[PDB]
């Protein structure tokens, strides 16, 4: 079990760690989060009490370094940093634990939610979507735009998701215009899976990361990317059976976890009705269709 | 964006543009089978592709053999239309290629956009006008060449005959749409109007009769009467 210590908490803030959150008051003696499960990526995220504008946070994997949080009064945010002196870090953490100065990652033993949401998400792939190679962790916030959003403006601060565009020469083979537009299997299986992602695990990883950035930061470009990656599968007549079964599980846990009050802005009516009721895969997503019909029947 | 009453003079400026109407591409007769079921029989159709400034009509005749063995023909018809328009554009010299293509039905937007990905600088546009180009097959010479075709064929016409020698494109298009609207609302009466006086003839190289300027005014008046009437006979007013 790993730890992310905080130097202090000078401004009142709601701190999230994966799907959990807790309020910290201005200058409340607070020093961090302990008992963080090893083996998963994690996200630690922030919403200031004075400006609910800009949720922001850091994707990290404790196996890649010792990370801590320190508030910067000049830039006005909590910053993740890496401590390279391992003895200094063990000592700081042990002292804060002895003082009972860290809250517990509050995982219920039965609960596989975080695993199910991050099954295919890897830090190395996150770091290629969020380019900042001098840090081992990755900053994301509500306002960052995607490469594809910039094509339709600061490149260093962009989400380099894989561009998907159904009306593009990449998606459409000369001479198969109708065929490839109405059945996207060649775009899915040859262009994207074999060509760009190499395997379905990397495809699902990017899909899962896009959803999590949509959910945790309200990042609109990430929501667009999540839906496009769903629609590309559902609009393909030929999809490996194991991919359909895994997609159903992936989406089930995403819909299960989504805040009920955010479904109006995070779910695209057209994509979901097309995917569940009109597409080639309308009958292949049983778990997802059942939870969608019982939890968000209005959308449909 | 969409073409409508507010940007109507744009049709007659000096940017090359084409209307594409696909309503006569897939045509069928519906009939009973020996068993008392219903079946369709396709008949030859056509793509109506019109330059509204010059009157040049690229009439691509769609022979029934294109449908043999195909499924979902009404959907295929849109894609076949887009394929043929894209082939037409590629066949023209660069300086003759349109800068905009306006489709009369919004369901043509995606098929044409996909077939024209190669041409990022040609705008594909819908329209809010309810243009009467479906009535093109009420023009006898156009109907005749479509029905007689035994293979795929492109036939070029000027749908304005020689009108542009005496009137502007705006006026020619207005006359064209009035004639087609009339033919669409009441084909029998519309055609009676156009051909009643046997002394006025259709030249071999023309589609419409050789009316004098004064006779066109009378003709146009009779067509507006027809359209308003049928609008009464139809709504009882
Ligand atoms: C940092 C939050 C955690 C909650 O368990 N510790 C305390 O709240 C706390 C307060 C005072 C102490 N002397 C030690 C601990």
């Amino acid at each position: 079990m790993n730890t992310v210590p905080f130097t202090s908490a000078p401004i009142e803030v709601t701190i999230g760690i994966d799907q959990y959150s807790f309020n910290v008051k201005e200058n409340q003696p607070f020093h961090g989060i302990k008992d963080i499960p090893i083996g998963h990526v994690h996200v630690i995220h922030f919403q200031h009490a004075d400006n609910s504008s800009m949720r922001y946070g850091y994707w990290f994997d404790c196996r890649m370094g010792n990370f801590y949080i320190q508030y910067d009064p000049k830039d006005g945010l909590y910053k993740m940093m890496e401590e390279r002196d391992g003895a200094k870090f063990e000592n700081i953490v042990h002292n804060f634990k002895e003082r009972q100065m860290m809250v517990s990652y509050p995982k219920i033993d039965e609960d596989d939610t975080w695993y199910n949401l991050t099954e295919f998400v890897q830090m190395d792939k996150i770091r290629k979507i969020v380019r900042k190679d001098e840090n081992q962790f990755s900053y994301v916030d509500s306002s960052m735009t995607t490469v594809q959003e910039n094509e339709l403006s600061d490149p260093a601060h962009s989400l380099n998701y894989t561009v998907i565009n159904f009306k593009s020469r990449e998606a459409i083979r000369p001479g198969h215009e109708m065929e490839d537009f109405l059945d996207k299997s060649y775009y899915l299986n040859t262009v994207m899976l074999q060509g760009i992602f190499k395997n379905s695990s990397n495809y699902f990883g990017e899909l899962q990361f896009a959803f999590l950035n949509a959910m945790f930061f309200g990042n609109y470009g990430s929501s667009l990317q999540w839906h496009a990656m769903i629609e590309l599968i559902c609009s393909s007549a030929t999809v490996p059976k194991h991919m359909l079964d895994k997609l159903d599980e992936i989406l089930y846990y995403q819909i299960k976890t989504l805040p009920e009050q955010y479904s109006d802005i995070l779910l695209n009516e057209r994509v979901w009705n097309i995917c569940l009721y009109s597409s080639f895969q309308k009958n292949s997503l049983h778990n997802t269709e059942k939870i969608m019909e019982n939890k968000y029947p209005e959308l449909l | 964006g969409a073409m409508n009453s507010s940007n109507y003079a744009e049709l007659f400026n000096n940017d090359i543009k084409l209307f594409v109407d696909d309503t006569n591409v897939y045509r069928v007769t519906v009939h009973k089978t020996f068993e008392g079921n219903v079946a369709t029989k396709a008949i030859n159709g056509c793509i109506f592709t019109l330059n509204p400034k010059t009157g040049h009509l690229f009439l691509k005749i769609i022979h029934t053999s294109v449908w043999a063995g195909q499924k979902r023909l009404s959907q295929l018809a849109k894609w076949k239309t887009a394929e043929e328009v894209s082939a037409l554009v590629r066949s023209l010299p660069k300086e003759e290629q349109p800068k905009q293509i306006i489709v009369t039905r919004k369901a043509m937007l995606d098929p044409l956009e996909v077939h024209m990905l190669d041409f990022p600088n040609i705008a594909i546009r819908p329209t809010e006008l309810r243009l009467p180009f479906s009535a093109a097959m009420s023009i006898d010479k156009l109907s005749d060449v479509v029905m007689k075709a035994t293979e795929p064929q492109m036939v070029l016409f000027n749908i304005y005959d020689d009108w542009l020698d005496r009137i502007s494109s705006y006026t020619a298009f207005s006359r064209l749409t009035l004639l087609l609207r009339a033919l669409k609302t009441n084909e029998e009466s519309a055609k009676m109007i156009l051909l009643s006086d046997p002394t006025i003839t259709i030249k071999s190289y023309h589609l419409w009769p050789s009316f004098t300027d004064e006779q066109w005014i009378t003709i146009e008046s009779q067509m507006r009467d027809l359209i308003l009437t049928e609008y009464g006979r139809k709504y009882n007013v």
